[PDB]
RNA sequence: CCGUGAGGGAAAGGUGAAAAGAACCCCGGGAGGGGAGUGAAAUAGAGCCUGAAACCGUGGGCUUACAAGCAGUCACGGCCCCGAGGGGUUGUGGCGUGCCUAUUGAAGCAUGAGCCGGCGACUCACGGUCGUGGGCGAGCUUAAGCCGUUGAGGCGGAGG
RNA sequence: GGUGGAGCCUGGGAGUGAGGGCGCGAGCGAUAACGUCCGCGUCCGAGCGCGGGAACAACCGAGACCGCCAGCUAAGGCCCC
RNA sequence: GGGAUGACCCCAGGCGGUAGGGGAGCGUUCCCGAUGCCGAUGAAGGCCGACCCGCGAGGGCGGCUGGAGGUAAGGGAAGUG
């Protein structure tokens, strides 16, 4: 019994083109070029979702060092105090106290200058 | 009055009336749990070292589910090695009832 | 919980005298201000930094034989168009550009940092026409 | 000569962009003062054979 | 295939691919690679494996009680309707597919058109037809030869 | 309301007539006629004829006023191709595509 | 149709249940269309069943004329849509060297591919050798054939 | 001592039989070569996935199942990019 | 380890990877299942889907087109991607 391609090939090419919607030129209109693109973005994502956690921390850190320096010290000198002080609040939160609740943070700064 | 609790290996700022997705909890829905605390502030400021003895955050388990599907794809060139995976992240949606400290 | 994103903020204007100050070690503070990395609300993809009004830029100081041996250069696109310009003469010609060119290179590349240099305004002499801004002078 | 030939197909955008100058500037028309029919200035009106206020053509 | 064999165009310098006869399966309308041919799917299953599966088959229906025998068929003589009246009185309502297994021709001729009856000379009783069905009927005759085949 | 004409299988290259149609789109019927009439090209004979054939359909079949008529939508689609050969030098034959056009024109009533 | 000749060798199917295949009127030389009319359906109108993809065009929303680039991915923000959420879009900041092939090694200035759709490459028969699910087991098994059936199976011990 | 994707034995299926950089020991070479030919090892090959090295298969770090807007570290780094 | 056996639960550890070995599955054509079931209150196919289940290949649901065919649990055979 014969069994030609039939309905199978097309459909799969419509899987790849639906995920390729929004791509420039053929990349969204040509199948082959849609795969070659979906390949990269496939690795770019997981290569980048692994990075989001590093793009922020560095940010967060960048904001804390700014505040810390408003009180007469630097990000380096108060990470230690919070260590020595036994404080485990994280840079994400620390980065939000530094902006919205600037007088809580000031405390932490103080509890850091002393823990040393 | 606001609190920095720690659940799911991660720390969150919570307040009464806050729906929060956190890592799944072994907790029957509708039930209520207590969350460790690291810092209370707003009115009276208090800092944990690392936590605070009696203070705890009471939350209501609204339910459990599964976050949207992320497409984790692997691909090595000139080798014929692709991989495709569907990943939905378990998760718990809480309601922040009160801040008992 | 998500990270904080600051709505449009009215920038602040700073006034920095450079007389006596050392070149490269001044432009590092400016660019920082421009970047805004002195703000607790710093954000990478916006111009949330001061404007920097530098003055007496003709009196910047420098270490060693740089006036004689620091060679600002240009390439006129055509052959033989490599212009080699000593520091001594850039001052005795277009001094406000010794500092500019210095800070310019301390600002990121691409659009953003290209419109942050715009927020830099370095004038030679003790005066600036930005009086209408009431610049908050800084000491560094 | 060595038969120059394109190295790459020209994208849609790249051709359609090059055609930002293929717009037809519509013809300059004005009214004829004796029949009011539109026609190009400086020509003997094809609608009433008038030009310069006098007759010149059968139409 | 029914084409020639001339090398369609030279091996080199035509600027196009390499080809020979347009009967190659790489062509359209050309040859087919490993497509089917006549075959003898038949094959020689072991006897005991069939003389045994011919007794396992029945027994199964016997466990269910779906097996039924009869001395003779009272009053059938070659008319289907002469059968349902019988089958009715034998509890064969039609709600169950049946395998009628007898030598009596007239009988096999009466019910063979029946949408829920499989007829067979007991000399042809086979598993598939047994399993095909929900019940199973036989003459003690057809029953007898049956015995004398699994024995 | 709307009224349209469609000159199909027009043997003309679309990418040529559209230069004409692009020149009257959104114009008043009288202004198109005045344009299609002194537009020095070949697709004007066709774009015009379609304009008139559509103006008729509006006035005569859809109860529309030849005085409110502007060109609401006009748009030249392409049809089949007349593939004719062209013997070049040295035994090689090309294939020219004599192009056929689909010239549709939709009119409306700019009330007021 | 190609070849002087032997010889080579295509492409091309489908309206609808029934032509009831569009009278008549209108723009046009015509082609073609616009109403009328037929039909359950007319983007089933004969260039006709379904009508995908490349390819082309019209309208709309976002966006772009100091920018740089395997064109995408992550975060944020602005506008549009849908009714603590989602969809489309892209301004800025971060990151980022196509697919396949052959290679010690390619984004690779090494090969192949303009694009799309369909054909397109590890099979079959006999014999062999391991493994495996079963049947019988110092025993197992039949081959061509004969009968039966008309998708009924049984016989056949020669022989291996 | 060692319970490890350790080892012994029988049997089925392979692919490989064009390697390359580095380090140390030699020969050949000119105490040349991103040279060549052997030996122990390592890595790339197959890790052209990640960090450092401005950028770079093989130098330093480190063996990527998946997700997080959490924490600690290695090489390398902390005036600005 | 439970419990008894693949019922699901707990603890621990493994899971970069070309040539290549192995295992478990999806999907296409066809046969029994089928004198059956689905179908004009609309088959197969086609265009959308931000919803559902699946690691994934894929499977359902809904809306538009489409207008007469399609075919389940469980198995069999290939011109099977
Ligand atoms: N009387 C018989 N042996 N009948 C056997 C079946 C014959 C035929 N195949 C049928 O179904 O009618
Ligand atoms: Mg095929
Ligand atoms: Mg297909
Ligand atoms: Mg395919
Ligand atoms: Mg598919
Ligand atoms: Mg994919
Ligand atoms: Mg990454
Ligand atoms: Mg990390
Ligand atoms: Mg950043
Ligand atoms: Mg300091
Ligand atoms: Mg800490
Ligand atoms: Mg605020
Ligand atoms: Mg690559
Ligand atoms: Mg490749
Ligand atoms: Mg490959
Ligand atoms: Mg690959
Ligand atoms: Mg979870
Ligand atoms: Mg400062
Ligand atoms: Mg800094
Ligand atoms: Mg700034
Ligand atoms: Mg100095
Ligand atoms: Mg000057
Ligand atoms: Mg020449
Ligand atoms: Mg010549
Ligand atoms: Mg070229
Ligand atoms: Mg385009
Ligand atoms: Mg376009
Ligand atoms: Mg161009
Ligand atoms: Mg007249
Ligand atoms: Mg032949
Ligand atoms: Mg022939
Ligand atoms: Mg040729
Ligand atoms: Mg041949
Ligand atoms: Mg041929
Ligand atoms: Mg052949
Ligand atoms: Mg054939
Ligand atoms: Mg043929
Ligand atoms: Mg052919
Ligand atoms: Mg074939
Ligand atoms: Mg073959
Ligand atoms: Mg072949
Ligand atoms: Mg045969
Ligand atoms: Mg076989
Ligand atoms: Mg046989
Ligand atoms: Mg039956
Ligand atoms: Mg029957
Ligand atoms: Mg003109
Ligand atoms: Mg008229
Ligand atoms: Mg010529
Ligand atoms: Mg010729
Ligand atoms: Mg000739
Ligand atoms: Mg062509
Ligand atoms: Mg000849
Ligand atoms: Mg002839
Ligand atoms: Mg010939
Ligand atoms: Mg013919
Ligand atoms: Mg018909
Ligand atoms: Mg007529
Ligand atoms: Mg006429
Ligand atoms: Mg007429
Ligand atoms: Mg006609
Ligand atoms: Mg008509
Ligand atoms: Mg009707
Ligand atoms: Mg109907
Ligand atoms: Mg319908
Ligand atoms: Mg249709
Ligand atoms: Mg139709
Ligand atoms: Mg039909
Ligand atoms: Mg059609
Ligand atoms: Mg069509
Ligand atoms: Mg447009
Ligand atoms: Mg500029
Ligand atoms: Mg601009
Ligand atoms: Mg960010
Ligand atoms: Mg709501
Ligand atoms: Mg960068
Ligand atoms: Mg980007
Ligand atoms: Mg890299
Ligand atoms: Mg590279
Ligand atoms: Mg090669
Ligand atoms: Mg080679
Ligand atoms: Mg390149
Ligand atoms: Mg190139
Ligand atoms: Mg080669
Ligand atoms: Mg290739
Ligand atoms: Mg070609
Ligand atoms: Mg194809
Ligand atoms: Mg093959
Ligand atoms: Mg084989
Ligand atoms: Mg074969
Ligand atoms: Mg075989
Ligand atoms: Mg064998
Ligand atoms: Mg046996
Ligand atoms: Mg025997
Ligand atoms: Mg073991
Ligand atoms: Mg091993
Ligand atoms: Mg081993
Ligand atoms: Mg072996
Ligand atoms: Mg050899
Ligand atoms: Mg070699
Ligand atoms: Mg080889
Ligand atoms: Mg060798
Ligand atoms: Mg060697
Ligand atoms: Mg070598
Ligand atoms: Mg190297
Ligand atoms: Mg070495
Ligand atoms: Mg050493
Ligand atoms: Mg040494
Ligand atoms: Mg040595
Ligand atoms: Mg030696
Ligand atoms: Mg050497
Ligand atoms: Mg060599
Ligand atoms: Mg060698
Ligand atoms: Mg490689
Ligand atoms: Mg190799
Ligand atoms: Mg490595
Ligand atoms: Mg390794
Ligand atoms: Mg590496
Ligand atoms: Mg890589
Ligand atoms: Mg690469
Ligand atoms: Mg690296
Ligand atoms: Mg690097
Ligand atoms: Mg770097
Ligand atoms: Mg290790
Ligand atoms: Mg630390
Ligand atoms: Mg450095
Ligand atoms: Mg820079
Ligand atoms: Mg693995
Ligand atoms: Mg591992
Ligand atoms: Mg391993
Ligand atoms: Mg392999
Ligand atoms: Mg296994
Ligand atoms: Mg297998
Ligand atoms: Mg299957
Ligand atoms: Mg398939
Ligand atoms: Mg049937
Ligand atoms: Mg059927
Ligand atoms: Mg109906
Ligand atoms: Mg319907
Ligand atoms: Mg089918
Ligand atoms: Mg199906
Ligand atoms: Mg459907
Ligand atoms: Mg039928
Ligand atoms: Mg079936
Ligand atoms: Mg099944
Ligand atoms: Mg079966
Ligand atoms: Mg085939
Ligand atoms: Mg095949
Ligand atoms: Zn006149």
């Amino acid at each position: 019994p014969r069994a030609k391609t039939g309905v199978v090939r097309r459909r799969k090419h419509k899987k790849i083109l639906k995920l390729a919607k929004g791509y420039w030129g053929l990349r969204s209109k040509s199948f082959r070029k849609a795969r070659e693109t979906l390949f990269a973005a496939g690795n770019y994502a997981y290569a980048h979702r692994k990075r989001r956690k590093r793009d922020f921390r560095r940010l967060w850190i960048v904001r804390i060092n700014a505040a810390c320096r408003q009180h007469g010290l630097n990000y380096s000198t108060f990470i230690h105090g919070l260590k020595k002080a036994g404080i485990e609040v994280d840079r994400k939160n620390l980065a939000d106290l530094a902006v919205r609740e600037p007088q809580v943070f000031a405390e932490l700064v103080e509890r850091a200058k002393a823990a040393q | 009055m606001f609190a920095i609790v720690k659940t799911g290996g991660k720390q969150y700022r919570v307040e009464p009336g806050l729906k929060l997705r956190v890592e799944k909890l072994d907790a029957e829905p509708g039930a209520t749990v207590e969350l460790p605390v690291l810092l209370l502030g707003g009115e009276k400021t208090v800092v944990g070292t690392p936590v605070v003895e009696g203070a705890s955050v009471v939350a209501e388990v609204l339910g459990h589910g599964r976050g949207k599907k992320i497409l984790v794809s692997k691909f090595k060139a000139k080798v014929q090695y692709r991989r495709k995976k569907g990943h939905r992240q378990p998760y718990t949606e809480l309601l922040i009832k009160e801040i008992r400290g | 919980m998500k990270t904080y994103v600051p709505k449009q903020v009215e920038p602040r204007w700073v006034l920095i005298d450079a007389e006596g100050k050392t070149l490269g070690r001044l432009a590092t503070k400016i660019a920082t201000l421009l970047r805004g990395k002195h703000r607790p609300d710093w954000t990478p993809n916006v111009a949330m930094g001061d404007f920097v009004v530098v003055v007496n830029a003709d009196k910047i100081r420098v270490t060693g034989k740089k006036l004689e041996q620091k060679i600002y250069t240009r390439y006129s696109g055509y052959p033989g168009g490599l212009k080699k310009i000593p520091l001594e003469k850039m001052l005795a010609t277009h001094p406000e550009r010794v500092l500019e060119h210095a800070v310019k290179g301390m600002l990121p590349k691409g659009p953003l940092g290209r419109r942050l240099f715009k927020r830099l305004k370095v004038y030679a002499g003790p005066d600036h026409p930005h009086q209408a801004q009431r610049p908050e002078k800084l000491e560094v | 000569a060595k038969h120059p030939v394109p190295k790459k197909k020209t994208s849609k955008a790249r051709r359609d962009a090059r055609r930002s100058h293929h717009a037809l500037t519509p013809p300059t028309l004005v009214p004829c003062p004796e029949c009011k029919a539109m026609k190009p200035p400086h020509t003997v009106c094809p609608e009433c054979g008038y030009y310069a206020g006098r007759k010149v053509l059968e139409v | 295939v029914a084409y020639s064999g001339r090398k369609i165009w030279p091996q080199k310098h035509t600027g196009r691919a390499r080809h020979g006869d347009i009967g190659a399966p790489i062509f359209v309308g050309g040859g087919v690679v490993f497509g089917p041919k006549p075959r003898d799917y038949s094959y020689t299953l072991p006897k005991k494996v069939r003389k045994k599966g011919l007794a396992m088959a029945v027994a199964d229906r016997a466990r269910e009680g779906k097996l039924l025998l009869v001395e003779a068929f009272a009053g059938v003589n070659g008319k289907t309707k002469e059968f349902l009246a019988w089958a009715k009185e034998a509890g064969l309502d039609g709600s169950e597919s049946v395998l009628l297994v007898t030598g009596n021709e007239l009988v096999r001729r009466a019910a063979r058109n029946l949408p829920w009856v499989v007829t067979l000379a007991p000399e042809g009783l086979n598993v598939y037809d047994i399993v095909r069905t929900e019940r199973l009927v036989m003459d003690l005759d057809a029953w007898e030869v049956f015995q004398n085949r699994i024995g | 309301m709307e009224a349209k004409a469609i000159a199909r299988y027009v043997r003309i290259s679309p990418r040529k007539v559209r230069l004409v149609v692009d020149l009257i789109r959104g114009k008043s019927l009288e202004e198109a006629r005045n344009i299609l009439r002194y537009t020095n090209k070949r697709g004007a004979y066709f774009v015009a004829k379609v304009l008139e054939s559509a103006a008729a359909n509006a006035v005569n079949n859809h109860d529309m006023l030849e005085d409110r008529l502007y060109v609401k939508a006009a748009y030249v689609d392409e049809g089949p191709a007349l593939k004719r050969v062209l013997p070049r030098a040295r035994g090689r034959a090309d294939i020219i595509k004599k192009r056929t056009s689909h010239i549709t024109v939709i009119l409306g009533e700019k009330h007021g």
